[PDB]
């Protein structure tokens, strides 16, 4: 019949959403991970580089 | 069969998913009933099997087949699954060239079944020659020494060949035995004296 | 039918033409195998006869069937040489080490040979001092120096081979090879 | 058809793809931002301690 479907045609599409949905979570996971270490190293080498500069120059 | 054997020439890349990671189509061989069976079956072997996805690739004497669109994961939970159903799933990968080279090692192999064939014939042939040479020259020894323990000082033997063609082997040595016994000892008429056999 | 080689980037080799005519004469069972090896040069292993000695190692085990071939140019691109089936190594004075069965011969693109008889056995003799072929009266039927620099050729009983060398008596080395089978 | 499910999952795809190119550029947008932000901060003492 040209369309060996033993479901609804619509959870197909369903089904679709769902594995984009998760892929989309997926990235915005590792994307705030990233955004949250470029955060932290923002912070740290900062402190080292001013700190040592600030020593030495005292 | 068409399934079991190879697909190179038969299954192209359209019915697989290339170029996408978490998505891939395995090729599945359906027998001759279990059509509608398997087709409202397949997508329940594994999870985040892409549902409505059952095609006809290819088709033998008493099966179908078809192929699924399914995770990689995936693709090892339904293989197992359809083979303890008594359901074949088809084998095969985009090689894009298993055909050229597939039909060239049979040619190889029809070209060295001649080569190796000459080859065994040759070596087999001089083999057989310097080998019985060689197992005429350690009778030659054998019949030396031994004429040499069982006789006295100096070498006068008359070493001689004697062939009965006819199932008159054991015949000629018992003529030869009981009226030349003696040659040996009156006590030592094993074998009187010596004599050997070649079962040619 | 064929033969192969086993060199390395040098100037001068022998040609699969040469090889595949001197396939004719050597016993059976040998012609049969037929992937020939470099075991010694002149131009890549030095020129130094200690040193072709240590690379021709007698190592029969594998196959004490094994012929070994010696090929020599002389100074006006004569070629020729002879065919041994046992490893060269000096040895105590007591004897020839030698199958009746070794040969001479003189190639071009024109071969010839002349087979051992059985006239005698000598001069197939091997010492760290020379290396000569079949002899008699007169000297040596093939001879190359300690220094791989002269050589001498003459017929002999033990082949009755002719002159080999273009410079008869006595002739200097410009390249030589040595191969296993 | 399975078609009709893979476009989607090619832009779902191509969408990581910039995601992934927008938190790195971040990242190196952000080292850069605080290799200047300590840069003026030493300005700011160097002039304090030089003025005094």
């Amino acid at each position: 019949s040209s369309a060996i479907t033993a479901l609804t045609p619509n959870q197909v599409n369903d089904e679709l959403n769902k594995m984009q949905a998760f892929i989309r979570k997926e990235a915005e996971e590792k994307a705030k991970e990233i955004q949250l270490k470029a955060d932290q190293e923002y912070e740290i080498e900062k402190t080292n580089i001013v700190r040592n500069e600030t020593n030495n120059i005292d | 069969d068409l399934s079991v054997r190879s697909l190179h020439d038969i299954v192209k890349p359209e019915d697989f998913v290339l170029n996408s990671e978490h998505l891939t189509t395995v090729l599945v061989a359906v027998p001759k009933s279990l059509k509608s069976d398997f087709e409202k079956s397949y997508e329940t072997l594994s999870k985040n099997v892409v549902p409505a996805s059952a095609s006809v690739i290819a088709e033998d004497a008493e099966y179908v087949l078809f192929n699924v669109h399914l995770f990689k994961k995936n693709v090892q939970e339904f293989t197992t699954a359809a083979r303890e159903k008594k359901f074949i799933p088809r084998e095969f990968n985009y090689s894009e060239e298993l055909i050229d080279q597939l039909k060239k090692e049979h040619d190889s192999a029809a070209s060295l079944e001649q080569s190796l064939r000459v080859q065994l014939v040759r070596l087999a042939k001089t083999a057989y020659v310097d080998v019985f040479i060689n197992w005429f020259h350690i009778k030659a020894l054998r019949v030396y020494v031994e004429s040499v323990l069982r006789y006295g000082l100096p070498p006068h033997f008359n070493i001689k060949i004697i062939a009965v063609p006819p199932k008159n082997l054991s015949k000629c040595k018992s003529e030869l035995i009981d009226a030349f016994g003696f040659l040996g000892g009156n006590a030592f008429m094993y074998e009187p004296f010596v004599m050997y056999i070649i079962n040619l | 039918r064929l033969n192969g080689y086993l060199p390395s980037t040098k100037n001068k080799l022998l040609t699969p033409e040469m090889c595949d005519e001197i396939r004719t004469l050597m016993p059976t069972r040998i012609q049969l195998y037929t992937e020939w090896n470099l075991l010694y040069s002149l131009e890549q292993h030095g020129s130094s006869l200690h040193s072709l000695y240590s690379n021709v190692a007698p190592d029969s085990k594998e196959f004490r069937r094994v012929g070994y071939v010696l090929v020599i140019k002389d100074r006006k691109n004569g070629i020729f040489g002879a065919y041994s089936n046992e490893a060269f190594h000096p040895n105590e004075h007591r004897q020839y080490t030698g199958n009746g069965e070794c040969f001479l011969w003189k190639l071009d693109k024109r071969f010839s040979g002349y087979p051992y008889t059985g006239v005698n056995e000598f001069a197939i003799y091997c010492t760290s001092e020379f290396l000569s072929m079949g002899a008699g009266d007169g000297h040596y039927g093939l001879l190359c120096d300690d220094g791989l620099l002269h050589g001498v050729s003459n017929p002999c009983q033990t082949y009755g081979n002719e002159v080999l060398s273009k410079e008869g008596k006595k002739f200097s080395i410009v390249a030589l090879e040595v191969w296993r089978v | 058809s399975q078609k009709n499910g893979i476009a989607t999952l090619l832009q779902a795809e191509k969408e990581a793809h910039e995601i992934v190119s927008k938190a790195r550029k971040y990242r190196q947008d952000k080292l850069k931002q605080a290799k200047t932000d300590a840069a003026k901060e030493i300005d700011s003492y160097k002039i304090q301690k030089d003025k005094e």
